[PDB]
């Protein structure tokens, strides 16, 4: 509503005046937060875009690299698709702390189960060796990615969250306090008035009755 | 009237009054007792009263100065932890909380009606607060030395390490003038000094 | 540990990712891909992107660029954080920053 | 003077008086009329009244306590819209809501100066609010009974689904009293309830 | 009392008179003199002086427009170059917040200890601002009409086609009114225009 409900006091005044001045401190804290979140947002963008330019450029380099190692061991595409045991990259999740804020990020534990041991020992030799390193390198790469990608994310929607609290308690919380302050101003100096009011009444009387009498 | 601090009598008592203990309403409806704000109370007294602690307890006023210091941070990062939710916090702060919630629960806070906290000595007082204020110091000691070393030193592998020297801290207001003795309870204090002193030794 | 990488390109892909040492089988032998070619139509892209998703195991999804040129409504109505799906490109369109949905959020930032 | 309802002659005659009915600027600068509070407002002859109501109406107390409870909720949903956004509310509320403004505004508010809304029978009003908490009551349990479930039937399909429903409902009111009569307004009322029904027997 | 337009006093006085100069303290923080805020002052004054003014300045009203202009959109464009970053800038916008900030620096800002800027008469007044005016009029056209031709031209080629142009802008407030006369500066001025629009036109 337009205040809050309280009666005119000298006692009120303070309770108001320390509230006021608490939300008036917890705003420039929220403040403050808001822009370190945001600063870590605006470098993980550009960060971001450069992994994106150079991983994509990679991924140029394996497309092309791709067919002369593919020209060494004939085609292992039914090979490859149907024989796959157990792949040897894992993933987990772990966590790293921003102002309170928990982005969650990737471990790349390296497993080793390696089933593509056979590959044509003497059909495709530091071919296809040079090409699983390439192919094993940038799975990493963008596994680093993918862990920026997720902080972006968590990141931009607590930037949100934090700047709907910011925006909450400077155009609806302080502006009621500061209006039932003013009331509170005007409803003393209206019980001072009253109170002079008799008082001369009071003067005036006796001031009768002495020169009357 | 209602608990106006300028009530015209109470703005007329606090300027001729040396000593103003003070009712914190906050304490009273948490059953806090007895219910001294110990943020707005005063007492004119402290530097008239040097030459006495400095002949019979020689040791009480830098206690007291650093109890207050101690009493005054916690306040400080009250209404910060009660925004941001006390994630990111330095260890100092986690044992200057951890140690003012002691000094809180255990020492200010008493119990009239029972036969051991009716009447406090002096001496179990200054004990008491002894302990205290020594436990803080070595805390905090082991906390910052440590501190880029290798295994960081954290209040939570402190409250791991000495948990039961936590509870004869947590238990030094149940001991008795009148069933123990001055000579028995400053016994046990000083073996309980000995006690911590070892622990933080062994720890660290 | 917990949870595997998987994959959705074509046969050169997806055996590019084998090489790199990623692509697996369910207990049900289901697999960490989807090869797409002239023959499957769009419906199957999408209750397979699905059931990627709802795969409470999975947590990087490639999938090439221009094999979500179409199914951008599936991928846009994502908007969880650890399912990450990382658009990737190839000789046939090389990366393209227009259709993103993770630089969808960087509206102005650019 | 200024709107205050804290001044002598008010203070002093609602110690008086038994019924309250207190006006509200805010809902009289939209031309929301008549501006009662019906938040501030009481009668102290709700309970003097049970008889006639049950001997004449008799089932007008149920909705009567059910409509009071949908505009006390809908205060509680407000205040914290009004910080959080309307995206935290779960389909209960976000029904709640659209039920107490399908009230507010179509029910409470009655422009007298007009020749269908001069003058309301209670028949009418009795009427008016049975139709209009049937809906929430179907509503209610239709986003409740399929909630686990992986069809969740919620507002905005109930939305879509009656939007010719939802506009017989909020012109229930311009039904003149005296150019249709009696039994076409409660003939017109019990058709409007089958169409719900129906229409609520369609999405399941 | 602290800035707050709100006393009886205060609140009456800006009431009644109809010129009102803000001296700002931010502004005097900076160095920025005469410190007036520019934003908060204004005069009712302005169509009184419109005989005067189009008896002998004929040429100032408009500039006086646009410099105001200019000024406020300078300002208003706070949010979307902070809350924004910096980069989403129209050539439109890059354009007015380099003049702008041409005009607050060496338009507003004025140091009574010099002998030149002391007095600034209204003819040395009306020719600096038209200068500014002008060049901001040109250097937008230029961008605005190669909108789509291929030949995209920038702030950036502004700035290095017309290098010492920008300069002597800026060293416009250093004509003496006594030991140069007045036909001195006016023609100095329109030398100063001259060449402003040669260096435009060999840059289309
Ligand atoms: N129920 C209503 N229907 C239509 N108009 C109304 C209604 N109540 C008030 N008004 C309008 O609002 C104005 C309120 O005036 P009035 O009823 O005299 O209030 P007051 O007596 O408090 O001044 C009227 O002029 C009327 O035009």
């Amino acid at each position: 509503k337009d205040r809050i409900e309280i009666f005119p006091s000298r006692m009120a005044q303070t309770i108001m005046k320390a509230r006021l001045k608490g939300a008036q401190t917890g705003r420039n804290l929220l403040k403050k937060k808001s822009d370190a979140l945001t600063l870590r947002f605006r470098q993980i963008l550009k960060k971001i875009i450069e992994t994106k330019m150079l991983m994509g450029e990679v991924m140029r380099e394996a497309a092309f690299s791709l067919a002369e190692a593919k020209f060494t061991a004939g085609d292992f595409s039914t090979t490859v698709i149907q024989n796959v045991n157990k792949a040897q990259v894992k993933i987990r999740a772990k966590k790293d702390n921003v102002a309170g804020v928990t982005l969650p990020v990737f471990e790349h534990y390296h497993e080793g189960t390696d089933s593509y041991e056979l590959t044509g020992l003497a059909r495709g030799g530091e071919q296809l060796a040079k090409l699983k390193r390439n192919y094993a390198k940038a799975v990493e790469l963008l596994v680093e990615l993918a862990s920026l990608q997720t902080s972006f994310v968590t990141l931009d929607e607590a930037i949100k969250i934090t700047n709907r609290r910011v925006n909450a308690i400077e155009h609806v919380i302080i502006p009621r306090i500061e209006r039932t302050l003013a009331y509170i101003i005007t409803e003393l100096d209206e019980r001072e008035r009253e109170e002079f009011y008799r008082l001369k009444k009071i003067q005036e009387k006796k001031k009768i009755l002495k020169e009357k009498s | 009237p209602g608990g106006d601090f300028s009530d015209p009598v109470t703005s007329a008592t606090l300027g001729i009054v040396q000593v103003f203990w003070g009712l914190d309403k906050k304490l009273a409806q948490r059953k806090h007792f007895p219910s001294v704000n110990w943020l707005i109370s005063y007492s004119k007294y402290m530097r008239a009263l040097d030459e006495y602690y400095d002949k019979h307890f020689t040791e009480f006023v830098p206690l007291r100065t650093k109890a207050k210091e101690i009493l005054q941070e916690e306040e400080d990062l009250a209404e910060i932890v009660q925004l941001v939710g006390k994630a990111s916090l330095a260890e100092t702060d986690k044992i200057t909380l951890e140690v003012a919630k002691l000094i809180k629960d255990d020492f200010l806070q008493q119990n009239g009606y029972t036969p051991y906290d009716r009447f406090c000595p002096f001496y179990k007082t200054v004990g008491m607060l002894s302990n205290m204020i020594a436990f803080y110091d070595m805390a905090r000691r082991a906390v910052e030395t440590t501190a880029q070393s290798d295994n960081k030193i954290t209040w939570s592998i402190i409250r791991e390490h000495m948990g039961d020297i936590l509870y004869k801290l947590s238990s030094m207001k149940f001991k008795d003038p009148l069933k123990d003795g001055e000579a028995k309870i400053k016994s046990d204090y000083a073996q309980l000094l000995e006690d911590m002193q070892n622990a933080f030794r062994s720890l660290e | 540990r917990g949870k595997l990488i998987a994959v959705i390109g074509d046969e050169d892909t997806v055996t590019g990712f084998l090489l790199g040492g990623i692509g697996e089988l369910n207990k049900n032998r289901h697999p960490n891909f989807l090869v797409v070619e002239k023959d499957t139509t769009i419906n199957e892209i999408e209750d397979t992107f699905r059931q990627f998703l709802n795969r409470d195991d999975i947590g990087i999804i490639l999938i090439n660029q221009y094999i979500a040129e179409m199914v951008r409504h599936a991928l846009d109505a994502h908007q969880q954080s650890i399912p990450a799906v990382l658009e990737i490109p190839s000789k046939e369109h090389p990366y393209d920053a227009a259709k993103d949905s993770i630089l969808r959020r960087a509206r102005g930032m650019f």
